[PDB]
């Protein structure tokens, strides 16, 4: 760890990639995360909220 | 538009309802439709 503030900002930028990908499973509120789910089993009026 | 239909119909036309007349007999856009006014022409028939 001669190197930390190089190797911090490697992890930074990894952890900021990691994180927002990670957002995608998140369901938000909706009946399920996964879009192509949400569209099949319900109406468009029902699925477009 | 001019149609007549049962009672049950009426409900069923609706804009993103769905039943057998909505499925096919009749659809409403996925928009707003101005007014919908439905009332019993027993006498009639």
């Amino acid at each position: 760890s001669a190197l930390g503030k190089l190797q911090d900002v490697v992890n930074q930028n990894a952890q900021a990639l990691n994180t927002l990908v990670k957002q995608l499973s998140s369901n938000f509120g909706a009946i399920s995360s996964v879009l192509n789910d949400i569209l099949s089993r319900l109406d468009p009026p029902e699925a477009e909220v | 538009d001019s149609f007549v239909i049962r009672g049950d119909e009426v409900r069923q036309i609706a804009p993103g309802q769905t039943g057998k007349i909505a499925d096919y007999n009749y659809k409403l856009p996925d928009d707003f439709t101005g007014c919908v006014i439905a009332w019993n022409s027993n006498n009639l028939d």
